[PDB]
């Protein structure tokens, strides 16, 4: 089980996250740094956040075994993935939230019905309330319950390279971010990132309490930083590289707006149709809960 | 003490974007004959058909 540790499932050091900065790892708040940022004359508003319906898919216990922890981090961040928005595997997952159920997660980030002996996973009760807010994101296609997205990215802008006098005021002058770049850097992050097992990020952002809170956001707020811009870089429209002294350049085109496809089919990693569907109403709850 | 003979392949610029071509061109020039106007007008022409 492992129960919890107090002060975050994070402060475990089993499992952490580091990128690749090419041959030599580093720390999330190593690597934001080498960027920097280039205000332009476009502004955008903190435009509030509508609430979530409740209304999570319905328990059926199909027998698949489900990765849902590995589907997860997947979509958003994974290279061309498909099908990320099937109906099947959720469902499963909504079973967890209920209590007295003998369906465990792993702490592998595999689901079971029943249990095991050799597999260690997370007490019934921190998955508890982990699957009673992130199996909502399940039927987030849906006609009637669907997401937002043009307006959602006002706010993941901010964070990226949101001042403090500016996440403290409200509108943020558009920016364009532009940092060193060894190539194939735009790939070879998101390849990286999707191995973090990002459950144990999500799975205790639900579990930690009014102290324990203020001490975790203070923290982490790198490592939310860092899935933020990967994701944020299929969205931007034009990557424009520079070719200066000896070095090279990659250029990120608008932090702030939703293009809505493409950034660089080739230099980066592409959004499809059932994407925006998926990453909006995944930020829709992160950032609600988050703030 | 007298002099000698090298070359400077223009490298005090440091500017990108020109002198795209380096040292080695003109050692490859100063080996053949002194080419006059019909020997260089025939020699666009064979290398061309």
């Amino acid at each position: 089980m492992l129960q919890q540790p107090t002060g975050g499932y994070t402060t475990l050091e089993q499992f952490a996250f580091t990128i690749r900065n090419d041959g030599t790892n580093a720390t999330p708040t190593q690597f934001l740094q080498l960027l920097s940022y280039e205000a332009t004359e476009n502004e955008l508003v903190k435009k509030t956040i509508p609430t979530p319906e409740t209304h999570l898919p319905s328990a059926r216990n199909v027998p698949g075994n489900v990765y849902i922890e590995d589907a997860i981090t997947q979509a958003l961040f994974g290279i061309s993935a498909q099908n990320v928005n099937a109906h099947g595997y959720f469902s499963r997952l909504s079973a967890l939230a209920l209590p007295n159920t003998s369906a465990r997660l792993g702490l592998d980030g595999v689901i079971y019905n029943s249990e095991t002996i050799n597999i260690p996973f997370y007490d019934p009760a921190a998955v508890a309330n982990f699957a009673a807010t992130y199996a909502k994101l399940g039927n987030a296609s849906t006609p009637r319950y669907r997401a937002d997205m043009i307006d959602i990215y006002a706010h993941v802008g901010l964070e990226l390279a949101g001042t403090d006098a500016e996440r403290a005021a409200g509108v943020m002058p558009v920016k364009r971010a532009k940092f060193d770049s060894w190539e194939g850097s735009l790939i070879s992050l998101s390849r990286d990132v999707v191995n973090w097992k990002i459950l144990a990020f999500l799975i205790d952002l639900c579990s930690l309490e009014g102290e324990a809170l203020r001490a975790f956001k203070t923290r982490n707020r790198d490592v939310f930083r860092m899935m933020l811009f990967i994701m944020s870089t299929a969205v931007a429209a034009n990557v424009v590289n520079r070719k200066v002294t000896k070095r090279v350049d990659r250029v990120l085109e608008y932090i702030g707006v939703n293009s809505m496809r493409t950034a660089g089919r080739t230099a980066t990693i592409t959004y499809d149709l059932s994407r925006h569907e998926f990453a909006a109403k995944f930020l829709q709850l992160t950032f609600t809960r988050w703030n | 003490r007298y002099h000698e003979s090298v070359l400077e392949i223009a490298d005090i610029f440091d500017q990108a974007d020109f002198i795209q071509t380096s040292d080695a061109v003109r050692q490859l020039r100063a080996l053949m004959p002194t080419l006059s106007t019909s020997q260089i007008r025939h020699a666009i022409e064979r290398i061309a058909q």
